[PDB]
Protein backbone atom coordinates (compact mmCIF):
# COMPACT_ATOMS: atom_id res chain seq x y z
CA UNK A 1 0.00 0.00 0.00
CA UNK A 2 2.16 2.84 -1.31
CA UNK A 3 -0.59 5.47 -1.08
CA UNK A 4 -1.03 5.01 2.68
CA UNK A 5 2.75 5.18 3.15
CA UNK A 6 2.98 8.41 1.14
CA UNK A 7 0.13 9.81 3.23
CA UNK A 8 1.87 8.88 6.49
CA UNK A 9 5.29 10.21 5.43
CA UNK A 10 4.08 13.40 3.73
CA UNK B 1 -16.08 19.32 33.96
CA UNK B 2 -15.08 16.02 35.61
CA UNK B 3 -12.98 14.99 32.60
CA UNK B 4 -9.61 13.20 33.03
CA UNK B 5 -6.74 15.05 31.38
CA UNK B 6 -5.78 12.23 29.00
CA UNK B 7 -9.26 12.47 27.48
CA UNK B 8 -8.76 16.21 26.92
CA UNK B 9 -5.50 15.43 25.12
CA UNK B 10 -7.41 12.92 22.99
CA UNK B 11 -10.14 15.48 22.27
CA UNK B 12 -7.47 17.92 21.08
CA UNK B 13 -7.00 15.48 18.17
CA UNK B 14 -10.57 15.82 16.89
CA UNK B 15 -10.84 17.70 13.57
CA UNK B 16 -12.89 20.85 13.01
CA UNK B 17 -15.49 18.64 11.36
CA UNK B 18 -17.57 21.61 10.16
CA UNK B 19 -14.65 22.50 7.88
CA UNK B 20 -14.16 18.84 6.92
CA UNK B 21 -17.85 18.58 6.05
CA UNK B 22 -17.56 21.70 3.89
CA UNK B 23 -14.40 20.52 2.11
CA UNK B 24 -15.78 17.06 1.35
CA UNK B 25 -18.99 18.44 -0.07
CA UNK B 26 -16.97 20.96 -2.12
CA UNK B 27 -14.81 18.13 -3.48
CA UNK B 28 -17.94 16.22 -4.52
CA UNK B 29 -19.68 19.31 -5.93
CA UNK B 30 -16.60 19.83 -8.10
CA UNK B 31 -16.13 16.18 -9.10
CA UNK B 32 -19.74 15.56 -10.14
CA UNK B 33 -19.66 18.56 -12.51
CA UNK B 34 -16.59 17.39 -14.46
CA UNK B 35 -23.63 9.74 -14.18
CA UNK B 36 -22.56 8.69 -10.67
CA UNK B 37 -24.44 5.90 -8.91
CA UNK B 38 -25.48 6.29 -5.29
CA UNK B 39 -23.13 3.42 -4.43
CA UNK B 40 -20.22 5.21 -6.10
CA UNK B 41 -21.13 8.41 -4.26
CA UNK B 42 -20.98 6.55 -0.95
CA UNK B 43 -17.65 5.03 -2.01
CA UNK B 44 -16.14 8.46 -2.72
CA UNK B 45 -17.53 9.88 0.53
CA UNK B 46 -15.89 6.98 2.37
CA UNK B 47 -12.66 7.71 0.49
CA UNK B 48 -12.62 11.31 1.72
CA UNK B 49 -13.52 10.05 5.20
CA UNK B 50 -10.51 7.73 5.01
CA UNK B 51 -8.22 10.62 4.11
CA UNK B 52 -9.56 12.49 7.14
CA UNK B 53 -9.09 9.40 9.33
CA UNK B 54 -5.46 9.12 8.26
CA UNK B 55 -4.97 12.80 9.06
CA UNK B 56 -6.51 12.18 12.49
CA UNK B 57 -4.31 9.16 13.23
CA UNK B 58 -1.05 10.89 12.29
CA UNK B 59 -2.22 13.77 14.51
CA UNK B 60 -2.57 11.47 17.52
CA UNK B 61 -0.41 11.44 20.60
CA UNK B 62 1.35 8.05 20.76
CA UNK B 63 0.59 7.40 17.08
CA UNK B 64 3.17 9.83 15.71
CA UNK B 65 5.66 8.10 18.02
CA UNK B 66 5.34 4.87 16.01
CA UNK B 67 7.37 3.64 13.08
CA UNK B 68 5.46 4.11 9.84
CA UNK B 69 5.22 0.33 9.39
CA UNK B 70 3.39 0.04 12.72
CA UNK B 71 1.14 2.96 11.75
CA UNK B 72 0.32 1.22 8.47
CA UNK B 73 -0.48 -2.06 10.22
CA UNK B 74 -2.78 -0.44 12.79
CA UNK B 75 -4.57 1.69 10.21
CA UNK B 76 -5.17 -1.18 7.80
CA UNK B 77 -6.39 -3.32 10.70
CA UNK B 78 -8.91 -0.72 11.92
CA UNK B 79 -9.97 1.57 9.05
CA UNK B 80 -13.27 -0.24 8.40
CA UNK B 81 -14.16 -0.29 12.10
CA UNK B 82 -13.34 3.41 12.35
CA UNK B 83 -15.64 4.14 9.40
CA UNK B 84 -18.52 2.19 10.93
CA UNK B 85 -17.96 3.77 14.36
CA UNK B 86 -17.96 7.26 12.84
CA UNK B 87 -21.21 6.47 11.01
CA UNK B 88 -22.83 5.17 14.19
CA UNK B 89 -21.71 8.16 16.25
CA UNK B 90 -22.97 10.55 13.57
CA UNK B 91 -26.40 8.91 13.75
CA UNK B 92 -26.25 9.08 17.55
CA UNK B 93 -25.38 12.79 17.53
CA UNK B 94 -28.22 13.66 15.17
CA UNK B 95 -30.52 11.00 16.61
CA UNK B 96 -33.36 11.23 14.08
CA UNK B 97 -34.24 7.57 13.48
CA UNK B 98 -35.63 6.96 10.03
CA UNK B 99 -32.85 9.09 8.53
CA UNK B 100 -29.18 8.59 7.65
CA UNK B 101 -26.66 11.41 8.03
CA UNK B 102 -23.66 11.30 5.71
CA UNK B 103 -20.12 12.54 6.28
CA UNK B 104 -21.33 15.54 4.25
CA UNK B 105 -23.83 16.27 7.00
CA UNK B 106 -26.56 15.59 4.44
CA UNK B 107 -29.68 13.96 5.84
CA UNK B 108 -31.50 11.43 3.67
CA UNK B 109 -34.48 9.23 4.53
CA UNK B 110 -33.39 5.75 5.57
CA UNK B 111 -36.13 4.43 3.28
CA UNK B 112 -34.78 5.87 0.03
CA UNK B 113 -31.19 4.78 0.74
CA UNK B 114 -32.00 1.28 1.97
CA UNK B 115 -34.21 0.82 -1.10
CA UNK B 116 -31.04 0.97 -3.23
CA UNK B 117 -28.96 -1.51 -1.21
CA UNK B 118 -28.68 -5.28 -1.40
CA UNK B 119 -29.51 -7.64 1.44
CA UNK B 120 -25.97 -7.55 2.85
CA UNK B 121 -25.68 -3.79 3.32
CA UNK B 122 -29.32 -3.56 4.44
CA UNK B 123 -28.66 -6.07 7.22
CA UNK B 124 -25.48 -4.22 8.17
CA UNK B 125 -27.29 -0.86 8.27
CA UNK B 126 -30.08 -2.35 10.40
CA UNK B 127 -27.50 -3.67 12.86
CA UNK B 128 -25.64 -0.35 12.85
CA UNK B 129 -28.81 1.55 13.72
CA UNK B 130 -29.71 -0.95 16.45
CA UNK B 131 -26.30 -0.05 17.88
CA UNK B 132 -27.15 3.63 17.37
CA UNK B 133 -30.33 3.14 19.40
CA UNK B 134 -28.58 1.32 22.24
CA UNK B 135 -25.80 3.92 22.42
CA UNK B 136 -28.39 6.71 22.48
CA UNK B 137 -30.18 5.00 25.37
CA UNK B 138 -26.80 5.02 27.17
CA UNK B 139 -26.16 8.72 26.41
CA UNK B 140 -23.00 8.06 24.39
CA UNK B 141 -21.06 11.34 24.50
CA UNK B 142 -18.07 12.64 22.56
CA UNK B 143 -15.50 11.88 25.28
CA UNK B 144 -16.45 8.20 25.22
CA UNK B 145 -16.56 8.37 21.41
CA UNK B 146 -12.91 9.44 21.16
CA UNK B 147 -11.88 6.95 23.85
CA UNK B 148 -13.48 4.20 21.75
CA UNK B 149 -11.81 5.52 18.60
CA UNK B 150 -8.41 5.26 20.30
CA UNK B 151 -9.19 1.81 21.71
CA UNK B 152 -10.02 0.70 18.15
CA UNK B 153 -6.95 2.29 16.55
CA UNK B 154 -4.54 0.92 19.18
CA UNK B 155 -5.86 -2.62 18.92
CA UNK B 156 -4.38 -5.49 20.91
CA UNK B 157 -4.98 -7.93 18.03
CA UNK B 158 -2.52 -6.33 15.58
CA UNK B 159 0.54 -8.58 15.39
CA UNK B 160 4.00 -8.12 13.86
CA UNK B 161 4.39 -4.72 15.52
CA UNK B 162 7.78 -3.46 16.65
CA UNK B 163 6.42 -1.31 19.49
CA UNK B 164 3.57 -3.53 20.68
CA UNK B 165 4.29 -2.28 24.21
CA UNK B 166 3.34 1.26 23.21
CA UNK B 167 -0.02 -0.03 21.95
CA UNK B 168 -0.51 -2.04 25.15
CA UNK B 169 0.19 1.03 27.25
CA UNK B 170 -2.16 3.19 25.19
CA UNK B 171 -4.87 0.55 25.58
CA UNK B 172 -4.37 0.43 29.35
CA UNK B 173 -4.36 4.23 29.70
CA UNK B 174 -7.44 4.85 27.54
CA UNK B 175 -9.34 1.97 29.16
CA UNK B 176 -8.67 3.31 32.65
CA UNK B 177 -9.54 6.87 31.62
CA UNK B 178 -12.81 5.78 29.99
CA UNK B 179 -13.73 3.66 33.01
CA UNK B 180 -13.16 6.61 35.33
CA UNK B 181 -14.95 9.14 33.13
CA UNK B 182 -18.00 7.01 32.35
CA UNK B 183 -18.64 5.84 35.89
CA UNK B 184 -17.99 9.28 37.41
CA UNK B 185 -20.11 11.23 34.90
CA UNK B 186 -22.88 8.61 34.55
CA UNK B 187 -23.50 7.00 37.94
CA UNK B 188 -26.93 7.10 36.35
CA UNK B 189 -26.01 4.03 34.32
CA UNK B 190 -23.67 1.63 36.09
CA UNK B 191 -22.32 -1.06 33.76
CA UNK B 192 -22.49 1.57 31.00
CA UNK B 193 -18.73 1.09 30.61
CA UNK B 194 -18.96 -2.68 30.21
CA UNK B 195 -21.84 -2.14 27.80
CA UNK B 196 -19.84 0.34 25.72
CA UNK B 197 -17.05 -2.23 25.55
CA UNK B 198 -19.51 -4.99 24.63
CA UNK B 199 -20.59 -2.94 21.60
CA UNK B 200 -17.07 -2.97 20.13
CA UNK B 201 -17.03 -6.59 18.87
CA UNK B 202 -20.40 -5.97 17.18
CA UNK B 203 -19.13 -2.84 15.43
CA UNK B 204 -16.08 -4.90 14.45
CA UNK B 205 -18.16 -7.71 12.94
CA UNK B 206 -20.21 -5.20 10.95
CA UNK B 207 -17.00 -3.50 9.82
CA UNK B 208 -15.43 -6.76 8.63
CA UNK B 209 -18.53 -7.91 6.73
CA UNK B 210 -18.76 -4.52 5.01
CA UNK B 211 -15.04 -4.53 4.20
CA UNK B 212 -15.20 -7.92 2.50
CA UNK B 213 -18.40 -6.95 0.67
CA UNK B 214 -16.77 -3.87 -0.84
CA UNK B 215 -13.60 -5.87 -1.61
CA UNK B 216 -15.57 -8.46 -3.58
CA UNK B 217 -17.66 -5.77 -5.30
CA UNK B 218 -14.41 -4.09 -6.36
CA UNK B 219 -13.04 -7.34 -7.76
CA UNK B 220 -16.25 -7.48 -9.82
CA UNK B 221 -15.74 -3.95 -11.17
CA UNK B 222 -18.62 -2.24 -9.36
CA UNK B 223 -16.52 -0.03 -7.04
CA UNK B 224 -15.63 3.18 -8.93
CA UNK B 225 -11.96 4.07 -8.76
CA UNK B 226 -11.39 5.40 -5.24
CA UNK B 227 -7.63 5.59 -4.74
CA UNK B 228 -7.16 5.15 -0.98
CA UNK B 229 -10.34 3.14 -0.41
CA UNK B 230 -9.31 0.57 -3.03
CA UNK B 231 -5.72 0.65 -1.77
CA UNK B 232 -6.89 -0.18 1.76
CA UNK B 233 -9.15 -2.89 0.34
CA UNK B 234 -6.54 -4.73 -1.74
CA UNK B 235 -4.09 -5.02 1.16
C1 LIG C 1 -19.17 1.58 4.76
C2 LIG C 1 -19.99 2.42 4.13
C3 LIG C 1 -20.11 2.22 2.66
C4 LIG C 1 -19.08 2.61 1.79
C5 LIG C 1 -19.18 2.41 0.41
C6 LIG C 1 -20.31 1.81 -0.14
C7 LIG C 1 -21.32 1.40 0.71
C8 LIG C 1 -21.22 1.60 2.08
C9 LIG C 1 -20.75 3.48 4.94
C10 LIG C 1 -20.05 3.87 6.28
C11 LIG C 1 -20.40 5.33 6.51
C12 LIG C 1 -20.21 5.92 5.12
N1 LIG C 1 -20.71 7.29 5.02
S1 LIG C 1 -20.21 8.40 3.95
N2 LIG C 1 -20.85 7.91 2.53
O1 LIG C 1 -20.86 9.61 4.33
O2 LIG C 1 -18.80 8.37 3.80
C13 LIG C 1 -20.87 4.86 4.20
C14 LIG C 1 -22.35 5.06 3.95
C15 LIG C 1 -23.03 3.97 4.74
C16 LIG C 1 -24.46 3.78 4.42
C17 LIG C 1 -24.41 2.95 3.13
C18 LIG C 1 -25.73 2.94 2.39
C19 LIG C 1 -25.51 2.99 0.88
C20 LIG C 1 -25.98 1.70 0.23
C21 LIG C 1 -26.58 2.02 -1.17
C22 LIG C 1 -25.85 1.30 -2.31
C23 LIG C 1 -25.51 -0.15 -1.94
C24 LIG C 1 -25.37 -0.99 -3.19
C25 LIG C 1 -25.16 -2.48 -2.80
O3 LIG C 1 -25.89 -2.95 -1.89
O4 LIG C 1 -24.28 -3.11 -3.43
C26 LIG C 1 -22.18 3.09 5.29
C27 LIG C 1 -22.54 1.95 6.12
C28 LIG C 1 -22.21 0.65 5.72
C29 LIG C 1 -22.54 -0.45 6.49
C30 LIG C 1 -23.20 -0.30 7.70
C31 LIG C 1 -23.54 0.98 8.12
C32 LIG C 1 -23.21 2.09 7.35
Amino acid sequence: NALLRYLLDK
Amino acid sequence: ASIPHLILELLKCEPDEPQVQAKIMAYLQQEQANKLSTFGLMCKMADQTLFSIVEWARSSIFFRELKVDDQMKLLQNCWSELLILDHIYRQVVHGKEGSIFLVTGQQVDYSIIASQAGATLNNLMSHAQELVAKLRSLQFDQREFVCLKFLVLFSLDVKNLENFQLVEGVQEQVNAALLDYTMCNYPQQTEKFGQLLLRLPEIRAISMQAEEYLYYKHLNGDVPYNNLLIEMLHA
